[PDB]
């Protein structure tokens, strides 16, 4: 709780002062620091300039256990639970090297949502659907992606 | 110098020994304060079985390290 | 700065003691021709040992790395890292040795290894030693005892003749300014890590991770290293063969460790704990064997495929 919040802050820092076009809208409440708050903008087509809003609480061992992302905008997506819970290889805790950075985690899942990958999905039949189907999929989700989801310029 | 040997219990039994002692003795130690057959007796430090043969100084025992203690009725 | 003055005791060949202080800034071979009018032998005769090295006649007192109320030795012939049990924070180690045989000191080692090197195992090095008027013999023995190590805390006042403590092999001061890995803080003191890569973790880090995998039963399993720790990479081959690191961590979160690591132990190779309350008796019953008593405890009979009370018939739910 020292050198992991300490760690966790500086990181934040950097990703603050990183201001990357993709991940926008940093809200860190102030009162625990285990818990974030962020909106992406992707640019690919099917999630096209929409934001979609996503919460990452990091463990009180954040240096040595991976961190969870959940989606609070609600999203259509083999990989992405209903919940909201997502599958990011990178996290899962079977292959999770602590010196990972946040940002590039960050980045794995905007690449994992620009191109989805239906080998192993939380959500079988939107997998099965994109497997099977591309533009019915991209009509499905370009709908449900303007019907939620706040846009920003 | 002083170890303790320990039953799942909590029974926390306390036996002077020396460093090169083997195994065999603190057995023998135990066993003749509590009363235990001598075969019956693993003694477990860290989750590895102790072996008869070698000493505790070969397995780096300090002052006042816990050997817990398994029985095997065999 | 505190007192500045050290006191010495001295045992000789013959069973006498003698305590002398002195200033940390004398001769050896002042010090030489101090011991040899106090037990009436020629200044010419007295040969010092410490710690196994023939002492230079001319270094200073200070200069031997020495604490308070240690022990040297006389006779007429011509950066370390230990965990204490008095202290919780490991501290600045001192090396001594000791004779096989006898189990006492003051003998003369062969190679006097720097650092990083081949040590830690029981036969090494075989030397002269001075008690029973040199009668240490491996000659007639045939089966071959050596000079052994030890390590005492020099933080504090310590007993010479048996007091030692667990050398903790994998903490290293941060010579290159290296950064811990789990915070990218360079830290002064660190612990390195036995994978390829020489991975290294601060203090902190190695609490604060130790004591995360520890309420869970994460410790992996090695037969003959123990219920040890991998690497926080997860570096395949890089677990901590001396378990005794885990001391950083006081009282509760270390017993703990003792306590899991035991009771996964007994499961595992078969054993089964006692179900009646505040027992958890681990008893390695013969694997054929199906009634379980609880040797020296509270005998209660129970079916082990069922954990319920001995039941003649089969238990189906
Ligand atoms: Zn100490
Ligand atoms: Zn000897
Ligand atoms: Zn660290
Ligand atoms: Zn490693
Ligand atoms: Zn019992
Ligand atoms: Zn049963």
């Amino acid at each position: 709780s020292m050198a992991a919040s300490r760690r966790l802050m500086k990181e934040l820092e950097e990703i603050r002062k990183c201001g990357m076009k993709n991940f926008r809208n940093i809200q860190v409440d102030e009162a625990n620091l285990l818990t974030w708050q962020g909106l992406i903008v992707p640019d690919n087509p099917p999630y096209d300039k929409g934001a979609f809003r996503i919460e990452i609480n990091f463990p009180a061992e954040y240096p040595f256990k991976p961190p969870k992302i959940t989606f609070k905008t609600k999203i259509y997506h083999p990989n992405i639970d209903e919940k909201g819970q997502v599958k990011l290889p990178v996290i899962s805790a079977e292959n999770w090297k602590p010196a990972t950075k946040t940002d590039q985690v960050i980045q794995s899942l905007i690449a994992l949502v620009n191109d989805p990958q239906p080998e192993h999905p939380l959500r079988a039949d939107l997998a099965e659907e994109y497997s099977k189907d591309r533009k019915k999929f991209c009509k499905n989700a370009e709908e449900f992606t303007k019907k939620y989801g706040e846009k920003r310029p | 110098m002083q170890i303790f040997v320990k039953t799942l219990t909590g029974k926390t039994i306390t036996l002077e020994v020396e460093p090169s002692d083997t195994i065999e003795n603190v057995k023998a130690k135990i066993q003749d304060k509590e009363g235990i057959p001598p075969d019956q007796q693993r003694l477990i430090f860290a989750g590895k079985q102790l072996e008869d043969g070698r000493t505790l100084s070969d397995y780096n025992i300090q002052k006042e390290s816990t050997l817990h203690l398994v029985l095997r009725l065999r | 700065y505190l007192g500045g003055s050290l006191s010495i005791y001295i045992k000789t060949n013959t069973g006498r003691t003698l305590s002398v202080n002195l200033e940390p800034q004398w001769d050896i071979k002042n010090v030489k021709e101090i011991v040899a009018p106090q037990l009436g032998l020629q200044p010419e005769e007295v040969k010092i040992i410490f710690a196994g090295k023939e002492l230079s006649d001319a270094t200073t007192i200070q200069e031997c790395d020495l604490g308070q109320q240690s022990i040297l030795h006389a006779i007429r012939s011509r950066h370390f890292f230990v965990h204490c049990a008095q202290c919780n924070k490991l501290c600045k180690g001192k090396l001594r040795v000791r004779c096989s045989l006898c189990k006492g000191g003051a003998f003369t080692v062969h190679r006097d290894p720097e650092c990083w090197d081949d040590v830690l195992k029981p036969r090494r090095i075989t030397g002269h030693c001075e008690s029973q008027e040199i009668a240490c013999f491996d000659n007639e023995t045939g089966d071959p005892p050596f000079t052994e190590f030890y390590f005492k805390c020099g933080e504090h006042v310590s007993g010479g003749e048996k007091d030692f403590a667990a050398p903790l092999n994998l903490i290293k001061i941060n010579i290159k300014d290296v950064p811990c890995l789990a915070c990218t803080e360079v830290s002064e003191t660190v612990l390195v890590f036995p994978c390829e890569s020489k991975h290294v973790t601060c203090l902190e880090c190695f609490e604060q991770y130790c004591r995360s995998r520890l309420s869970e039963r994460q410790f992996m399993p090695h037969p003959d290293i123990g219920y040890t720790l991998p690497c926080p990479a997860g570096c395949e081959n890089s677990f901590i063969e001396e378990i005794h690191h885990f001391k950083l961590l006081s009282r509760e979160e270390y017993a703990r460790y003792q306590r899991f690591a035991t009771e996964e132990y007994v499961l595992q190779a078969g054993g089964v704990l006692c179900p009646q309350p505040g027992c958890g008796m681990g008893l390695l019953v013969e694997p054929e064997c199906k009634k379980v008593t609880c040797q020296n405890g509270c005998g209660y009979v129970f079916c082990r495929n069922c954990l319920q009370g001995y039941h003649l018939g089969d238990c189906l739910p």
